Parts: structure tokens; C-alpha cells; sequence
């Protein structure tokens, strides 16, 4: 009847929605799989722990000179110490060539920051007595904005640095 | 047949794509 | 009242539902200064000459998101969780327990709000160490979370009664619902124990020295997730097994109803590195093993959108709609507790849209921390579950309270929803297209008026829905309070039944409904899957501890 011959109905093509579903769903876990096996991927923050003391990063180790920050690891290869502190960056500017390959390794003295590089898939939560470590090629030159997004008390709004691309 | 039901799951399936390939698209162009 | 004698569960419900709708007025008065905040007006000078206790956004935002993403949300998810599964049985609750269960909610209210009234835990709602708050914030909102305990022992106690008198018969469907609900949460609810217990406690009453901010985030967003099913699972039971009947329908399938649930029990813990993606120190592999489940997570509301368009679409047909589209305009527009819900979920299209993306590991770098996120979450919580719930009022007050609505009260309720529905949509477009500029959440930006020129555009999005949403809460106040405060009683509204739907049965029903039966089984199958998705990170992590000094910067 009406009812009985509604929920058959409903149901037949309730289980094709569902193959589709699972279907979609697949085909986004391969596009996503595709992403991991590209240069894209070095955003994603290693998943080494390497501790540091928040305590003592400003005054020993290679956080403490912001002008012997960006250190050659790499016949193409630059690693930037980059302390992330209520309220600001450090160094400021950070200064790398165009077409090199970029290791960022981020820490905070204090509370969480945010390293949201406007314009870039750089975009990493900042741990004190945590290292973030990220990469990224930068293909164009000029001047690109770091912005902290996690809150990280009333200063937060004014927290920004600045990255200097040099052809 | 569910037409109209039919009809609900084919915006929310196009909703779903449009979202998706376009933040896709965003993730290459800044990448 | 003599119907309080023979139902006292009526009273004890109507505390819970009054004290909920309270913290979400007061929680609400800061969203439209935050909407103009987003685009581009400082309203906060005012602002503080009306709440001179504001000392700053951040306090706002704080008071906001706990009152209204906390406290509400969990104040209707205990009345309606409580309340449908005994009135479906006809049994009584431990009465004792169910008013111990308000007043600890109360009481973990009241102790929470003193700190956070006066400047001393302006940390948000996720209230991430090293910020570290004033102690009776941390003890007031684990005594207000504990509360739920008790409601799950509630529910569980009348399931336990129902099966020795009815050996042999399945769980009835909202009792099934509400059993498979509160042992999720109970599954779900131990990584915020175990982070107020092993560390924000201790820490916050000078006890231990520092807290490992990684460990306390892994431990945060296991409850994380899940808890935003929590908010959303109470709306549905009423989406489910309400809305069909104030439609003019049925409820077309009652086994794809508990499949649904069933799968948010199996997995809506499993899931928390997805807040996790941009976190050091978390194996990438066990990033993409959470963005997979995270992905399955959907499965059950890709499902929830068939079953509720397929029973809207009997109830229109049978109203006598016609062709593609008539049964839409059949359906009863001037009920607004039929169109609340409606429109919460077709703002829950683009909300579930933007969720997949969240969901989808290296995609989450272009929006993870910027406007886009709250655009996502006020289509989820602050429309479909918000909406769902003032459309309940329609019925369950009178059904608490045997005062009637009248039909000026009727037609003030559908302005309300429409407003507040109209201003989510017009502020989702602002945050998503701000948050695809680069536009920071958590932000007080109109005191850096030049930082974002790029983002004029959607600014003026985010003026116009903190306008139209201030109407609506002002619409909303005089409403509700012309209600409860209204002077006549009609006893015989009190005794009437509930509108529970009728479902349409089909031969496959008894078969499929044993299998989801297996309550025991399918809670150990939930249980496993938490240790594997959590035990070998948290080991990790445990082995490691790094605890550093609190700060307050506020
Ligand atoms: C109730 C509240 C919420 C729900 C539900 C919700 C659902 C999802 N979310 Fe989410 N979310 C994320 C992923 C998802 C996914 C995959 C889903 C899914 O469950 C969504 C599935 C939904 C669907 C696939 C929609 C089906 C459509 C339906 C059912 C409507 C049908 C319409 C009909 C029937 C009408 C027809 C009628 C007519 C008349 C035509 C992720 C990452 O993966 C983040 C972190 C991002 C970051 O970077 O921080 C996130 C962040 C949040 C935050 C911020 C936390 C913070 O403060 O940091 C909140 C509060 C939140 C809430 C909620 N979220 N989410
Ligand atoms: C009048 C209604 C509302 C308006 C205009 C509004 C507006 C806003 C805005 C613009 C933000 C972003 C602020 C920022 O990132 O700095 C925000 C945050 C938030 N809103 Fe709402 N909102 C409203 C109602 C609600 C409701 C009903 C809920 C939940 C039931 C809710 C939950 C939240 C949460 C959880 C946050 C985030 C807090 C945090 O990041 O710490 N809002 N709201
Ligand atoms: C670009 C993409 C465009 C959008 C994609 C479309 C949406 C996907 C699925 C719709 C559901 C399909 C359901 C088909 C199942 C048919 C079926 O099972 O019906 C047999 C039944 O017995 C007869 O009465
Ligand atoms: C019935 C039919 C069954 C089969 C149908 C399945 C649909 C396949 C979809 C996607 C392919 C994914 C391949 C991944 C290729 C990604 C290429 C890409 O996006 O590369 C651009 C970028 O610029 C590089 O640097
Ligand atoms: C209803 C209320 C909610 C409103 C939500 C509004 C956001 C809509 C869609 C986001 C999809 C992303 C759009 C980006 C398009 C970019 C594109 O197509 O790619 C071109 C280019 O390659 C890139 O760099
Ligand atoms: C400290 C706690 C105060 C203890 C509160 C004692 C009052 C308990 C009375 C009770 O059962 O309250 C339920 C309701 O208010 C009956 O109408
Ligand atoms: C205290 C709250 C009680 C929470 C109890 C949940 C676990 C439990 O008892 O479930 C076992 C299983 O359901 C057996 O039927
Ligand atoms: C209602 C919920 C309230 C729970 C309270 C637990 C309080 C936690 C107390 C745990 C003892 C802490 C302790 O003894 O810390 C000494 C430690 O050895 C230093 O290194
Ligand atoms: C009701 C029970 C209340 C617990 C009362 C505990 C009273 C503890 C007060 C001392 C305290 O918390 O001091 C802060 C600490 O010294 C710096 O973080
Ligand atoms: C069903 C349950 C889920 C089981 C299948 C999930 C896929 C597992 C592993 C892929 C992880 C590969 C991680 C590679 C990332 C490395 C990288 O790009 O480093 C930067
Ligand atoms: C920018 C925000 C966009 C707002 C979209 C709203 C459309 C909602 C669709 C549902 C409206 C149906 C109303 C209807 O059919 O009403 C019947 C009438 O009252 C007598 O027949
Ligand atoms: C041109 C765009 C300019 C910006 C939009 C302005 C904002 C709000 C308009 C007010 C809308 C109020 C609509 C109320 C509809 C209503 O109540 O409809 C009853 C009907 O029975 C169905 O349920
Ligand atoms: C509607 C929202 C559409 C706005 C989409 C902006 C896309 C964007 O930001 O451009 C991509 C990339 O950053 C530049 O190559
Ligand atoms: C209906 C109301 C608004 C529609 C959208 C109005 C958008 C028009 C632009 C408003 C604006 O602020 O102008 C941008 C720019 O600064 C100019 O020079
Ligand atoms: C209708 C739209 C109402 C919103 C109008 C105010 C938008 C706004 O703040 O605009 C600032 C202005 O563009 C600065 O030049
Ligand atoms: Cu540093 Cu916000
Ligand atoms: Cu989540």
C-alpha cells in the first residue's frame, strides 16, 4: 500500500545514497593521500618531540642571537631559529633567498603562539618546550606577513612579524 | 520514488564538492 | 500543582530547560559586538559603560563561548535526554538524583562565573595552559560537567527497569537513543576528567609547579570532539521522533534512525588530532588514522539528510504537495516549531560542507585558526541545535507548564527564528570569506583598523548580521519572558502526551533492531576503538612530560 510501498522505496534508494556517500568520501582520502607524497606535505609539523627549556631559550642555544638566526644546513638549504613571545617574532625580519628549501624551527618563551605565514600553507600552533618544525620554498620574493591566530592574551591583535624574501 | 528527497541530497552532494575542490584548488595555488 | 505530584520529573526538566535559556541570553549579548568587531567597529566603549565588570574583548569572548557552547548546550541535552526516554516509557525517575544532578550544575555554575565576572580566567572556552586561570573556574566547571554523570546513571537506571518488566521486547526508539547518547558522553568525558584531575586542578592550587601544554591538548580535544555530538545528538532525537509528527507525517525508517546513533556512538571520540593537524610532536601518521575516522564520522549525517528529507517529503505529500518541489510548500510554515529545525538544517548544509574540509588533514592549513572556523561552528551549534531548541518551546512548555501559547506568542516565535536563522547565514558568509583572507579567530581587530584592507568587502557582511541578530535576541528576550511570567493555566496542556511521531515498519525492522540491540557489545566495540586511536600517542607523550610555568597575560 501507499505506506508500504513508500518505505521499500525510500529505502532502495537510500542504500545508493549510501554507496555514493562512501564512494565520495574514498575518492577524498586518495586526493588527500596524493597531497602527502608532495613537496606540499613539508607543512605538516614533524612529529619528533624535542624538548627545550622555555626558561633558558633567550639566553643560550641558537634561539638566543636572532642575528645568527638563519643558518646554512644545505647546499640549498636554510634553518631559521624563530622564537614566536608575547608579542612579537624574533628574528625581525626574517631574511631568506628565493627557490631555497626553509627549515622553521619555531618556539615560544611563555604561552601558545601562532605562525600563520599570509599567503603560504605555513600555519603551525607554537608549544613552549616544544620545537615546531615546518619547511617551505618560497617561489616568489617580497615581503610576506607572519600572523599569530591562537590566542595568546591582550597583545594577541598587534602580534605580527614580517619574512623578507631576497631574489 | 523520494524526488524531493532525491532533489535535498543532490544540493547538499553539490555543496559538498564545490567546498572541497575549491579549498583543494586554494591549497596547491599556495603550496 | 497536583500534576507535579503525579509527574514531579515536569518540574525538575523545567529548571534544567529555564536555567540553560538563561546562560544563553546572557552568553548571546556579546555575540553582536563580536559580529561588528569582525567587521571593523569598536562597539566595546559602549559596551563597557552598560557591563562595567567588561575589562576587554578577550573576557567577552570568554563569557561567550562557556555560556553559551558549555552551560546551554548541556543544560538542554540533560533535559531532553532525561525527560523523552521517561515519558516514552511512562516510568519515573530517581528523583533524588535528578534534582542532585541540578543542583550540582548550579552549584558548578555559580563557581565558575565568580573568576570569570571578575578578570581572573580570561583563557576562552578551551582554556589552553600555560594561560592559567584562577582555581575555582577549573573546580566550578568540572563539578558542572560531573553533573552529567548522574544523568547517564538516570537514564541507564530506567533503561534497567523497562528490560526486567519487558523481558524479551527491544529497547522503545528515543529510550535506545537516549541509552547509546549518555554512554558515548560517558566514553567521551574522561580526557577533560583526567586533564582537571592529573593537571589543571593540582596546577591551579599551587600544588605542581607547570603542566605540559601537549599532553593537556591531547587530553582536551579527546572530550573535544565528541562534545560537539553531545549538543548536536539532542536535536536530532527531537528531529527524529518529534518533527515528523508537527510536519503532518511519519517517521519513514525507525532502524536508519538507530543506525545513525549507533555510528556516533562507535565513533565520535576516536577523532580529537583533526584539532590537532597543525600540533608538534604528533606523528603525521596517526594524523592521517584520526582525518580517515573523521571522515567516517560524517557517514551518519550524510545518512540523518536522506531519512529526514524522505519523511519532510511523505508529510508533504500527504498535505496534498504535488510534483519536485510542492510538498515543500505544503508543509506548515506558520508552525514555528516545525520551521526552526527546517531552517537549522539547511544551514547545516554549508555547516557540514565546511567540517569535511576542516576534516581533511593538509586542507586544514588554509583555514585552521582563522574566521573560517566560527563561520563552520555558528551553522552547526549557534542555528540548527539553537534554532531546534527555541522551536521546542512551542510544545514542551506548555507540556512543563500548562500555559498556552497564543497566537500572538505564535507568530513573535516565527519572526525570532527567521531573524536568527537569516543573521547566522549573512554572518557565515562574512567569517568563511574573511577566514580565506587570512583573518585570525580569536581577534580583536577593530583596534588594528588597517591590518586586513583586503577583507572590506565581507566587513560589512559581519555589521549587518550583528544588527539583525541583535533584534532577534531582544525579540527572543520579550518573548520567552512573556511566556514564563504569563498569568493563565490550562492544567489539562500539563497532562497531554508528548507529539511523538508514528514510524512506517517494514518486514527487514525486527531483524536489523536485535543486531543494535546488543547495547553491551557495541559500548566495548566504542571502548577498544578509543584505546587504539589514543593509547600509543599518549604513551608517547606520558614517557616524555615536559611541564613548563603558567603565565597570566590578561
Ligand atoms: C554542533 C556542533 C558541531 C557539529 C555538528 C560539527 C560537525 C563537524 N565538524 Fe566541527 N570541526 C571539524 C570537523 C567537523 C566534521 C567533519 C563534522 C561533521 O560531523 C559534519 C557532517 C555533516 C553533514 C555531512 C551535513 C548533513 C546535512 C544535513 C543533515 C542537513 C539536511 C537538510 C535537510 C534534510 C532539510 C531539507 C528540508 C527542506 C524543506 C528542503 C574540524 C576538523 O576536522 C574542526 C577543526 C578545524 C580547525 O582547524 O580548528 C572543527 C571545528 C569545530 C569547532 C571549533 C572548536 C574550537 O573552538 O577550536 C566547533 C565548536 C565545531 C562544532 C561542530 N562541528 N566544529
Ligand atoms: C547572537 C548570536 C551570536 C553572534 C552574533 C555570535 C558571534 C560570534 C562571533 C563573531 C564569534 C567570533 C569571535 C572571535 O573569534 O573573536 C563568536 C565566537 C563563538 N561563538 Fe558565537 N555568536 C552568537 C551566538 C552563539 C551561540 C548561540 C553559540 C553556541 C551555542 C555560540 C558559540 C560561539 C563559540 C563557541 C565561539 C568561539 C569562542 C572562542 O573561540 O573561544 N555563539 N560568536
Ligand atoms: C557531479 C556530481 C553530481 C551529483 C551526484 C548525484 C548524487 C548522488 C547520488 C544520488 C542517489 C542515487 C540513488 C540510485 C539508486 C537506485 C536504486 O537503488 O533504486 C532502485 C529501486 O529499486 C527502484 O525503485
Ligand atoms: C567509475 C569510475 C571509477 C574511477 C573514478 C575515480 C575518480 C578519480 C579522482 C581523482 C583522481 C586522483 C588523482 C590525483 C592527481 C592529482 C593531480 C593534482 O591535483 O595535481 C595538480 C598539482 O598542481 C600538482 O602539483
Ligand atoms: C551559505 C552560507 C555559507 C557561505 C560559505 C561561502 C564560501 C563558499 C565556498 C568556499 C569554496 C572556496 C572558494 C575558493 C575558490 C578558488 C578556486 O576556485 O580556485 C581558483 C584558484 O586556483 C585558487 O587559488
Ligand atoms: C551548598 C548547597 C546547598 C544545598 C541545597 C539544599 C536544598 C535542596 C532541596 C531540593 O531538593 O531542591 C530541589 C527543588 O528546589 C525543590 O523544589
Ligand atoms: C558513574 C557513571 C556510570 C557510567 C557507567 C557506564 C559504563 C557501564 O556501566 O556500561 C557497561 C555496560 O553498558 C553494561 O550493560
Ligand atoms: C570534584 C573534582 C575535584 C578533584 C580534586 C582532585 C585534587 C587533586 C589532588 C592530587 C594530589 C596532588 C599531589 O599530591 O601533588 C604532589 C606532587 O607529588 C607534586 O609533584
Ligand atoms: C569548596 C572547596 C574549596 C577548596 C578550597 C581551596 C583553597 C585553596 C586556596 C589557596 C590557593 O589556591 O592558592 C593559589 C595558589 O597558591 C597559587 O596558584
Ligand atoms: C581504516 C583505518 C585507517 C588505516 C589507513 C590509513 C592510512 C595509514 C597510513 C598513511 C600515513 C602516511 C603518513 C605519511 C606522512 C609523511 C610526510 O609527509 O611527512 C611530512
Ligand atoms: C541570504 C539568506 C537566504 C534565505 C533563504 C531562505 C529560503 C528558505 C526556503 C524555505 C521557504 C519556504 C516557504 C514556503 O514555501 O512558504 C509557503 C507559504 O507560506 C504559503 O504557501
Ligand atoms: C534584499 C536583502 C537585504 C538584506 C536583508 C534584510 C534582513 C531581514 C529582512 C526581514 C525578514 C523577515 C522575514 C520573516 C518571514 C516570516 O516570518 O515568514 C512567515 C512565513 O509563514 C514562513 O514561516
Ligand atoms: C566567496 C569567497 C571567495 C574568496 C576566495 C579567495 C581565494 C584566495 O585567497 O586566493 C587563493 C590564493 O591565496 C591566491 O593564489
Ligand atoms: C545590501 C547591503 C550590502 C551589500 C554589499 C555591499 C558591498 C559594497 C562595498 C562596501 C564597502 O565597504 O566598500 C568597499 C570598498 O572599500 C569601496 O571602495
Ligand atoms: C545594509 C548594510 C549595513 C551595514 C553598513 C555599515 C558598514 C560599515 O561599517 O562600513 C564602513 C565604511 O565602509 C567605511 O568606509
Ligand atoms: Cu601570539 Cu596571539
Ligand atoms: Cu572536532
Amino acid at each position: 500500500v501507499d505506506e508500504h510501498k513508500a518505505h521499500k522505496a525510500i529505502l532502495a534508494y537510500e542504500k545508493g545514497w549510501l554507496a555514493f556517500s562512501l564512494a565520495m568520501l574514498f575518492v577524498f582520502i586518495a586526493l588527500i593521500a596524493y597531497t602527502l607524497a608532495t613537496h606540499t606535505a613539508g607543512v605538516i609539523p614533524a612529529g619528533k618531540l624535542e624538548r627545550v627549556d622555555p626558561t633558558t631559550v633567550r639566553q643560550e642555544g641558537p634561539w638566543a642571537d636572532p642575528a645568527q638566526a638563519v643558518v646554512q644546513t644545505g647546499p640549498n638549504q636554510y634553518t631559521v631559529y624563530v622564537l614566536a613571545f608575547a608579542f612579537g617574532y624574533q628574528p625581525n625580519p626574517i631574511e631568506v633567498p628565493q627557490g631555497a628549501e626553509i627549515v622553521f624551527k619555531i618556539t615560544s618563551p611563555d604561552v601558545i603562539h601562532g605562525f600563520h605565514v599570509e599567503g603560504t600553507n605555513i600555519n603551525v600552533e607554537v608549544l613552549p618546550g616544544e620545537v615546531s618544525t615546518v619547511r617551505y620554498t618560497f617561489k616568489r620574493p617580497g615581503e610576506y606577513r607572519i600572523i599569530c591566530n591562537q590566542y595568546c592574551g591582550l597583545g594577541h591583535q598587534n602580534m605580527f612579524g614580517t619574512i623578507v624574501v631576497k631574489e | 520514488k523520494p524526488k524531493g528527497a532525491l532533489a535535498v541530497i543532490l544540493v547538499l552532494t553539490l555543496t559538498i564538492l564545490v567546498f572541497w575542490l575549491g579549498v583543494y584548488a586554494v591549497f596547491f595555488a599556495r603550496g | 500543582s497536583r500534576v507535579y505530584e503525579a509527574y514531579p520529573e515536569k518540574k525538575a526538566t523545567l529548571y534544567f530547560l529555564v536555567l540553560g535559556f538563561l546562560a544563553l541570553i546572557v552568553g548571546s549579548l556579546f555575540g553582536p559586538f563580536q559580529a561588528l568587531n569582525y567587521g571593523n567597529v569598536d562597539a566595546y566603549p559602549l559596551l563597557k559603560r552598560l557591563l562595567p565588570f567588561v575589562q576587554s574583548y578577550y573576557q567577552g569572548l570568554t563569557l561567550h563561548g562557556v555560556l553559551n557552547a558549555i552551560v546551554f548546550t548541556q543544560l538542554f541535552a540533560q533535559a531532553i535526554m532525561v525527560y523523552l526516554p521517561a515519558r516514552e516509557l511512562n516510568m519515573r525517575p530517581n528523583m533524588g538524583l535528578m534534582w542532585l544532578s541540578w543542583w550540582m550544575a548550579f552549584i558548578g555554575l555559580v563557581v565558575a562565573a565568580l573568576p570569570l565576572l571578575a578578570n581572573e580566567a580570561t583563557v576562552l572556552y578551551t582554556f589552553y595552559p600555560p594561560l592559567k586561570g584562577h582555581w575555582a573556574f577549573y573546580l566550578g566547571a568540572s563539578v558542572f560537567v560531573l553533573s552529567t554523570w548522574v544523568s547517564i546513571y538516570i537514564v541507564l537506571d530506567l533503561w534497567r527497569r523497562w528490560k526486567a518488566a519487558n523481558p524479551g521486547k527491544v529497547t522503545p526508539l528515543v529510550t535506545y537513543m537516549a541509552v547509546v547518547f549518555w554512554l558515548m558522553w560517558f566514553l567521551a568525558s574522561l580526557g577533560l576528567v583526567l586533564e582537571a584531575v592529573l593537571f589543571l586542578l593540582p596546577w591551579s592550587f599551587g600544588l605542581v609547579e607547570g603542566v605540559d601544554p601537549l599532553v593537556a591538548r591531547t587530553l582536551f580535544w579527546w572530550t573535544g570532539h565528541p562534545i560537539v555530538y553531545f549538543w548536536l545528538l539532542p536535536a536530532y532525537a527531537i528531529i527524529y521522533t518529534i518533527l515528523p509528527k508537527q510536519a503532518g507525517g511519519k517517521l519513514v525508517s525507525d532502524p536508519m534512525a538507530r543506525l545513525a546513533f549507533l555510528l556516533f556512538l562507535l565513533l565520535s571520540t576516536p577523532v580529537g588530532f583533526h584539532h590537532q593537524f597543525a600540533d608538534p610532536g604528533i606523528d603525521p601518521t596517526w594524523k592521517m588514522i584520526h582525518s580517515v575516522l573523521t571522515l567516517f564520522v560524517a557517514v551518519p549525517s550524510l545518512m540523518t539528510a536522506f531519512t529526514v528529507a524522505a519523511s519532510l517529503e511523505f508529510a508533504g505529500r500527504l498535505r496534498g504537495g504535488r510534483g519536485l518541489f510542492g510538498w515543500i510548500r505544503a508543509l506548515p510554515w506558520d508552525n514555528p516549531a516545525f520551521v526552526a529545525p527546517v531552517l537549522g538544517l539547511l544551514g547545516f548544509i554549508p555547516g557540514g560542507a565546511g567540517g569535511i574540509v576542516n576534516a581533511s588533514f593538509t586542507l586544514d592549513y588554509v583555514v585552521h585558526n582563522t574566521a573560517w572556523v566560527p563561520g563552520h561552528f555558528h551553522l552547526q551549534v549557534a542555528s540548527l541545535v539553537t534554532l531546534t531548541a527555541m522551536g521546542s518551546l512551542y510544545w514542551l512548555l506548555p507540556n512543563l507548564t500548562g500555559k498556552p501559547i497564543s497566537d500572538a506568542q505564535r507568530r513573535l516565535g516565527l519572526a525570532v527564528v527567521w531573524l536568527w536563522f537569516l543573521g547566522m547565514m549573512i554572518m557565515a558568509v562574512g567569517l568563511h570569506w574573511a577566514g580565506l583572507l587570512n583573518v585570525p579567530r580569536r581577534a580583536y581587530i577593530a583596534q588594528v583598523p588597517d591590518a586586513y584592507p583586503h577583507a572590506a568587502v565581507p566587513m560589512v557582511f559581519n555589521v549587518l548580521a550583528g544588527i539583525v541578530l541583535l533584534v532577534a535576541l531582544l525579540l527572543f528576550i520579550y518573548g520567552l519572558f512573556s511566556v514564563l511570567l504569563s498569568r493563565e493555566r490550562k492544567p489539562e496542556l500539563a497532562e497531554a502526551p508528548l507529539p511523538f511521531a508514528e514510524v512506517i515498519s517494514g518486514p527487514e525492522d525486527r531483524r536489523l533492531v536485535l543486531a543494535m540491540d546488543r547495547i553491551g557489545f557495541w559500548f566495548a566495540v566504542a571502548a577498544i576503538l578509543v584505546v587504539l586511536a589514543y593509547g600509543p600517542t599518549l604513551v608517547q607523550l606520558f614517557g616524555h612530560l615536559n611541564p613548563v610555568p603558567g603565565w597570566r597575560l590578561w
